[PDB]
């Protein structure tokens, strides 16, 4: 399915991802095709930090959904 | 007050609309919930000055970022709990959250979202047990704002004054 993520910027970036893909797959997708380390994400959805160890699915986010992205930096 | 201002005088209207804002946030967030509640009304309270123009800034920043704030809030102590920072390197956790959140850029939306995710992280010490740190961060966050070049922009903005400029004004 197709997802839209908005970043603090006002950019939103599009994602082609599956319900049964991994946090940690739609991760290196960002850094693959933005290269923000995956060490300095902070996914959001509906208040909740989604785990590295549960798929989307887990979640119940169906196609078309939105998800915030803050930052943690990594050097501190 | 009169137009116009120096980054002398925003060191002293950004404390004073720092905490005055953080105050009429918590106070009615008390009627629904008690969570990091205040000592209870007594002398302990905060006793701002709203006879000042600046009781009407903290009053209108806090409505326009009043959903926005609620929006990402339960997650923002669910990841502070596993911070679980110190007297030592307190500043060296909350400087890494803040360059990372205007890393991107600079915008109103980004002033309230600091300081709304600037209370509970010094009340957390207060209750820990580390007494008398309320004055630590004001004396903290002031040099922050003046080092990141961050008076400056806010005075080629209007001030603070440009806040009864915005959407309710």
């Amino acid at each position: 399915m197709q997802i839209f993520v908005k970043t603090l910027t006002g950019k939103t970036i599009t994602l082609e991802v599956e319900p049964s893909d991994t946090i940690e797959n739609v991760k290196a997708k960002i850094q693959d095709k933005e290269g923000i380390p995956p060490d300095q994400q902070r996914l959001i959805f509906a208040g909740k930090q989604l785990e590295d160890g549960r798929t989307l699915s887990d979640y119940n986010i169906q196609k078309e959904s939105t998800l915030h992205l803050v930052l943690r930096l990594r050097g501190c | 007050a009169l137009p116009s201002a120096s980054e002398e005088q925003v060191a002293q209207d950004t404390e004073e609309v720092f905490r005055s804002y953080v105050f009429y946030r918590h106070q009615q967030e008390q009627e629904a919930e008690g969570v990091a509640a205040p000592a209870d009304p007594e002398m302990v309270t905060l006793p701002l000055q709203p006879s000042s123009t600046m009781g009407q800034v903290g009053r209108q920043l806090a409505i326009i970022g009043d959903d926005i704030n609620r929006r990402y809030d339960s997650e923002f102590q669910t990841m502070l709990q596993h911070l679980q920072p110190t007297a030592e390197n307190a500043y060296e956790y909350f400087t890494c959250i803040a360059t990372s959140l205007f890393e991107s850029g600079i915008n109103w939306g980004r002033v309230v979202a600091l300081l709304g995710f600037g209370y509970r992280l010094a009340l957390h010490v207060y209750q820990h047990g580390l007494t008398g740190f309320l004055g630590q961060v004001t004396r903290f966050v002031v040099d922050f704002m003046l080092h990141h070049c961050i008076a400056r922009w806010i005075a080629q903005r209007g001030g603070w004054v440009a806040a009864l400029n915005l959407g309710n004004g």
